[PDB]
RNA sequence: CACCCCCGUGCCCAUAGCACUGUGGAACCACCCCACCCCAUGCCGAACUGGGUCGUGAAACACAGCAGCGCCAAUGAUACUCGGACCGCAGGGUCCCGGAAAAGUCGGUCAGCGCGGGGGUU
RNA sequence: UCCCAAAAUGUAACGGAGGCGCCCAAAGGUCACCUCAAGACGGUUGGAAAUCGUCUGUAGAGCGCAAAGGUAGAAGGUGG
């Protein structure tokens, strides 16, 4: 991502394909403005777990972590974000997505287990080595099998932000 | 609780008055006959009975304020107003009051 | 006579004249006697030289000029800083 | 007249039970009180002066009268009116009369057996729940009205549960084990 | 529906959506496209439309209730006051709010799900997946 | 304002509050003790109140740590809008120009500033 | 008295809701004091709420009636 500019004035770019953001940290809280569609191929993978380099007109590689992004209504479109500069040994806390595996003993039975909890957040992830994701069980789940962050194996080290007892999926029955 | 001496305190008119407050910590046997002037965050006289007593405490009574009506006198003042606080006006504080209420 | 209801219920028809509000601002020469506040309960409470009349109105007192204060809202306080 | 084993059997058995910084710091006994929630189910202008006269005779104290919360709710309730009866109890008459239940009151006691353990006031304060006014050192049927019963409450300084029981049983109290 | 108590009336008047997340519930969601009132009985006509295509599951969210009451002519007058409390129901939809959103189905047992579910709608709506992420 | 701490009383009046934890005792404070009567609890000197140790610091308080919660709170972009000029039959909407949020994020703090009296620096 | 009413005031409709033609020897003057709703655990006719007790508890209560504003350092609750 080259994001070069970053001046109060977006005109040079609202027009020209360019989403216009801002990263800090607590230091530096530089003034910024990328690559509309760079950033649209971009974000996409990484999400808010993936980190790039940002090498501001210049020469200057820079190391963020995509904090809030608000895009337009009326068109899935997005127009502005937040980079949160990565850290080193602590970045805050991160949200990690919820995902299931294997034939769960639920579907096949007669019902279709639900993830009640899309992505979850979880205090300190650990900068250097933050999960891009977080695979989860889902086959022993039967008739009515709820499943809490207090269940959900951890990438060692991290720890649960979100209350562990919290029904992170489900599984949902017929009808 | 508390209560009592902020409304007491309260009724008590600040620069409106223009008069003088004096208060009393008379819980403890450790009075203060205090005198603050309205705005100013300052004391102006006092008459406690922290220096010594002869062993006196509920009793050094009208000690401590005939100790603050003559002591106003080296400042010269003439308007005063009691603001006790919880401290029910009876006798130990009545003391204060009637020992400097004259003394003054 | 007959058996229903004396009028029709669910009307709409009056209300009332109505006034109220700030009668004098921030840096007015008041004046004695002049009214600076029609408010309600206590919206603004009586400062400093401000007289408060018995509907929560708010005059002065003396003369000068006119003051207001609001400490983080809820307590309101018009004052007097007269001049002289 | 108590107090002394009051402090030596609980007071210093309890550090030579437990360990406290102090003696101030143990527990000890507040109040006693009888709530007296009589009337309501019976509204005899009458009635009420057999609890008072009586409270007053078991627990030598005039009560007062803990007239209804305004409350009226869809059954029987108004505004405040005289339902209930309170009469607290501190360090003498307290005693006084608590002794006489720790001697005479419970251990008279037809059918009684001794009071429940599971705690209460998980404030380390107790309660005590009595019915039957008959089995009292005082309460005289042979001098009464109709009979009654009664509530008493215990307060105590007690942090825990665990450090009530025991001032409460070493200062007197039987437990049904 | 109709909502379950309330005051009795209204207004009317707009601005483009304010609240209408987008990911919540589900994996796939709908999303209207222009200012409108979504009539309680045209939901009806969605909700069951789109049963119908599933057969259980029914991963199926309707996020947009009914909360506002229209009115009618009791025949044509006009001497009286304000009418018919009762005409029907609606819930003003606004540019990218979202109704519907199924999750569970097939992207395809999907993409029908809506179509139809969208062929009784006074308007136009597109459907939608991922990568919204604002706040959970 | 020599250094400190403590008690009273302010301004300020949650970025000064809470909690969890620890520090303090015989200078101050408080608990504590008795309390017939002064004066007192619509019952209880629990609270008012009168006369005082010891003992304790346990409770209350004062102090200090800490931020899990509160409270504070950016910037960037945005909602809206004065003004200018347009669009769609209509619901509604846009362009140029100044103003410009709310929520959220970075981060921020568990105050700061007086007067007077007390006791210490063996 | 609320909304309409377009953050000054004011502003219409056979527009959307609701009250008044009173009440209080004391529900007034002043002077003293107390402070709520509500839940949780534990308690006797009780057992849903209610009487007592113990925690939480800027008040989520109260204020003679309609609503709004206002208010606990009380306008709330008692006594002289
Ligand atoms: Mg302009
Ligand atoms: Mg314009
Ligand atoms: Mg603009």
């Amino acid at each position: 991502m080259e994001l070069t500019a970053k001046p109060r004035t977006p005109k040079q770019k609202l027009d020209e394909s360019m989403i216009a953001a801002v990263a800090y940290n607590k230091e530096n809280n530089v003034s910024f403005a990328l690559d509309r569609k760079a950033f649209d191929r971009a974000f996409r993978q990484q999400s808010t777990t993936g980190l790039f380099d940002i090498t501001v007109e210049g020469g200057e590689t820079f190391p963020a972590l995509v904090k809030a992004v608000q895009m337009d209504k009326r068109k899935r479109a997005p127009i502005h974000v937040d980079f949160y500069m990565v850290t080193y040994g602590e970045p805050v806390e991160v949200s990690v997505p919820v995902h299931t595996t294997g034939r769960s003993q639920g579907e096949v039975q007669g019902g279709l287990v639900d993830i009640v909890v899309h992505n979850l957040q979880i205090v300190a992830p650990g900068p250097r080595r933050i999960p891009q994701e977080l695979v989860v069980d889902v086959t022993k789940m039967n008739i009515g099998d709820h499943i809490t962050a207090g269940d959900i194996k951890l990438p060692e080290g991290c720890t649960l932000a979100a209350d562990p007892e919290l029904t992170v999926v489900s599984v949902l029955p017929p009808r | 609780r508390r209560k009592l001496r902020t409304r007491r305190k309260v009724r008590t008119t600040t620069a409106a008055s223009g008069r003088l407050r004096l208060s009393v910590y008379r819980s403890s046997k450790h009075i203060y006959a205090q005198i603050i002037d309205d705005s100013r965050g300052q004391t102006l006289a006092a008459a406690s009975s922290a220096a010594l007593k002869s062993g006196n405490k509920t009793d050094t009574a009208a000690a401590v304020g005939k100790a603050l009506a003559a002591a106003a006198a080296e400042k010269g003042i003439k308007q005063v107003v009691f603001d006790r606080g919880s401290y029910k006006y009876h006798g130990r504080v009545k003391a204060l009051a009637d020992a400097a209420r004259e003394g003054g | 006579a007959h058996k229903k209801g004396v009028g029709s219920s669910k009307n709409g028809r009056d209300s009332n004249p109505k006034y109220l509000g700030v009668k004098k601002f921030g840096g007015e020469v008041v004046k004695a006697g002049n009214i600076l506040v029609r408010q309600r309960g206590t919206k603004f409470k009586a400062g400093q030289g401000v007289g408060m009349g018995r509907d929560h109105t708010l005059f002065a007192l003396s003369d000068g000029k006119v003051v207001f204060i609001n400490k983080g809202k809820g307590a309101r306080f018009i004052s007097i800083e007269a001049a002289q | 007249q108590l107090k002394t084993k009051y402090n030596d059997q609980v007071r210093p058995a309890l550090m030579q039970q437990f360990g406290y910084s102090s003696v101030m710091a143990v527990p000890r006994i507040e109040k006693i009180v009888v709530n007296e929630g009589l009337g309501s189910s019976k509204e005899d202008s009458k009635a009420i002066d057999k609890a008072a006269k009586e409270l007053a005779l078991i627990t030598l104290q005039k009560p007062i009268i803990t007239k209804a919360k305004k409350s009226i709710s869809n059954f029987k309730l108004r505004q405040g009116m005289p339902v209930g009866i309170k009469v607290t109890l501190r360090g003498e008459r307290m005693y006084v009369f608590l002794e006489k239940l720790i001697n005479i009151g419970l251990p008279r006691i037809r059918d009684f057996r001794g009071i429940n353990p599971n705690a209460f006031d998980g404030r380390g304060n107790y309660n005590l729940g009595i019915k039957e006014q008959l089995i009292f050192p005082e309460i005289t049927y042979d001098m009464v009205d109709k009979t009654r019963g009664m509530d008493i409450t215990i307060v105590t300084t007690a942090k825990t549960d665990e450090e009530a029981r025991a001032l409460l049983q070493s200062m007197g109290l039987p437990f049904r084990k | 529906k109709r909502t379950k108590f309330r005051k009795q009336f209204r207004g009317r008047m707009t601005g483009d959506a304010k609240g209408g997340d987008y990911v919540a519930f589900g994996d796939y969601g709908l999303i209207a496209m222009e200012p409108a009132w979504i009539k309680s009985n045209q939901i009806e006509a969605c909700r069951i439309v789109m049963s119908r295509h599933f057969r259980r599951g029914g991963k199926i969210y309707i996020r947009i209730f009914p909360d506002k009451p229209v009115t009618k002519k009791p025949a044509e007058t006009r001497m009286g006051k304000g009418k018919g409390a009762v005409e029907y129901w609606v819930s003003v939809v606004k540019p990218g709010r979202v109704m519907f959103e199924v999750a569970g189905v097939t992207e395809e047992q999907a993409k029908e799900a809506f179509r139809l579910a969208g062929h009784k709608l006074p308007i136009q709506t597109k459907m939608v997946k991922r990568e919204v992420y604002d706040e959970a």
